[PDB]
């Protein structure tokens, strides 16, 4: 199976450098070029450059002087570095592979790496239960969730029961509070009859702050 | 439109 | 650079209907155009290469046509799974450039929200902050009103809303309204009510609790 896995998301201070590692498998960097594309709020999708099979690189024009791409064929790793970031360099960065060795139709993408350029500091979330009760149980169906509060920067991941519960799960888009910190809720609906039997746990991972929390959510 | 980095979806 | 203009900005169709996305180039580019899908939280998925050529694993309902400067991506019978943004990419000229994307939204029948209200946790209260969450679950269409009342006082400016993207299975939305108070303020009051208004409700639904 062809795959590309990028290093995790995080903060970069203004005027600092971005480093992302792409680890590929299912093919050899000696036979394929690896491309970098980002996705920004303003410009949208924007091709940044490529490191070719033989090690040659091209960079899109405006990144000539601040982009460097390298790789280690043996380790199947491609390294992306970009100097002196500013706020508008906040984007999701991706690595991609084309269908053929020389081409640009991107059939394989990394999962992306959300990079935030900000002067602030990283802060993990506190995780609070959103407890089911009668005020949240209508017609045999109960709602329950986790409040994931006061973190920075995005993103944060939430799953339920280690991935085993996905049906009826809504994880809300984060909102920025006046504190400059993000907050979101993740909720799920389950049979009320299972509240006694089943354990419900929201798994929260804030990769930028290395905060992993498992919050058990119970009726009060 | 605008590209939302949280949802990876267009936002209008 | 070649500028790719995708129009319109938003498409809204009903399931089973056919839909077309337009990609226009600022300069002739042959058939050197590729198309991508972006679902909620995903990376782009390649749908069509070189205007019209199939990609393996992609449903047959996806096709594309055009040459020169005027291109079309087509879904002959849209499914709810097709909710996404759609991008075109040119590579006749270096550097390769992408359009700005078109949003595909699905219509469905009206569905009233289920409303649930969640008091602050005793856990959160220990920090000197109270969040009161009001959930509106699985409704259509997106428009909804959440009005907050604390002891019959209308709350304003102290709540934030968040709406999920459209669900790929049932095409509904869910909404969270979060009311935020100091612990001190929260403690000084008793009745917390969120009131919900929606096209599918024949009258507003109120969910509420008394603190303790
Ligand atoms: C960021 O600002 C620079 C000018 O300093 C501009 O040339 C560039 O296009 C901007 N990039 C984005 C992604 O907005």
């Amino acid at each position: 199976q062809v795959q590309l896995k990028q290093s995790g998301p995080g903060l970069v201070q203004p005027s600092q450098s971005l480093s992302i590692t792409c680890t590929v498998s299912g093919f050899s960097l000696t036979n394929y070029g690896v491309h970098w594309v980002r996705q920004s709020p303003g410009k949208g999708l924007e091709w940044l450059g490529v490191i070719w099979s033989g090690g040659n690189t091209d960079y899109n024009t405006p990144f000539t002087s601040r982009l460097s791409i390298n790789k280690d064929n043996s380790k199947s790793q491609v390294f992306f570095k970009m100097n002196s970031l500013q706020s508008n360099d906040t984007a999701i960065y991706y690595c991609a592979r084309a269908l053929t060795y020389y081409d640009y139709e991107f059939a394989y993408w990394g999962q992306g790496t959300l990079v935030t350029v900000s002067a602030a500091s990283t802060k993990g979330p506190s995780v609070f239960p959103l407890a089911p009760s009668s005020k949240s149980t209508s017609g045999g169906t109960a709602a329950l969730g986790c409040l994931v509060k006061d973190y920075f920067p995005e993103p944060v991941t939430v799953s339920w029961n280690s991935g085993a519960l996905t049906s009826g799960v809504h994880t809300f888009p984060a909102v920025l509070q006046s504190s400059g910190l993000y907050s979101l809720s993740s909720v799920v609906t389950v049979p009320s009859s299972s509240l006694g039997t089943q354990t419900y746990i929201c798994n929260v991972n804030h990769k930028p702050s290395n905060t992993k929390v498992d919050k058990r959510v119970e009726p009060k | 439109c605008q590209h939302d980095l949280s949802t990876r979806r267009l936002k209008c | 650079d070649i500028l790719l203009t995708q129009s319109p900005v938003i498409l809204s169709v009903s399931p089973g209907e056919r839909v077309s996305f337009s990609c226009r180039a600022s300069q002739s580019i042959g058939t050197n155009i590729h198309w991508y899908q972006q679902r909620t939280n995903g990376s782009p998925r390649l749908l069509i290469k070189y205007a019209s050529e199939s990609i393996s694993g992609i449903p047959s309902r996806f096709s594309g046509s055009g040459s020169g400067t005027d291109f079309t991506l087509s879904i002959n019978s849209v499914e709810s799974e097709d909710i996404a943004d759609y991008y075109c990419q040119q590579n006749n000229n270096w550097p390769t450039t992408f359009g700005a994307g078109t949003k595909l939204e699905l219509k469905r029948t009206v569905a009233a929200p289920s409303v649930f209200i969640f008091p602050p946790s005793d856990e959160q209260l220990k920090s000197g902050t109270a969040s009161v969450v009001c959930l509106l679950n699985n409704f259509y269409p997106r428009e909804a009103k959440v009005q907050w009342k604390v002891d019959n006082a209308l709350q304003s400016g102290n709540s934030q809303e968040s709406v999920t993207e459209q669900d790929s299975k049932d095409s509904t939305y869910s909404l969270s309204s979060t009311l935020t108070l100091s612990k001190a303020d929260y403690e000084k009051h008793k009745v917390y009510a969120c009131e919900v208004t929606h096209q599918g409700l024949s009258s507003p639904v109120t969910k509420s609790f008394n603190r303790g």
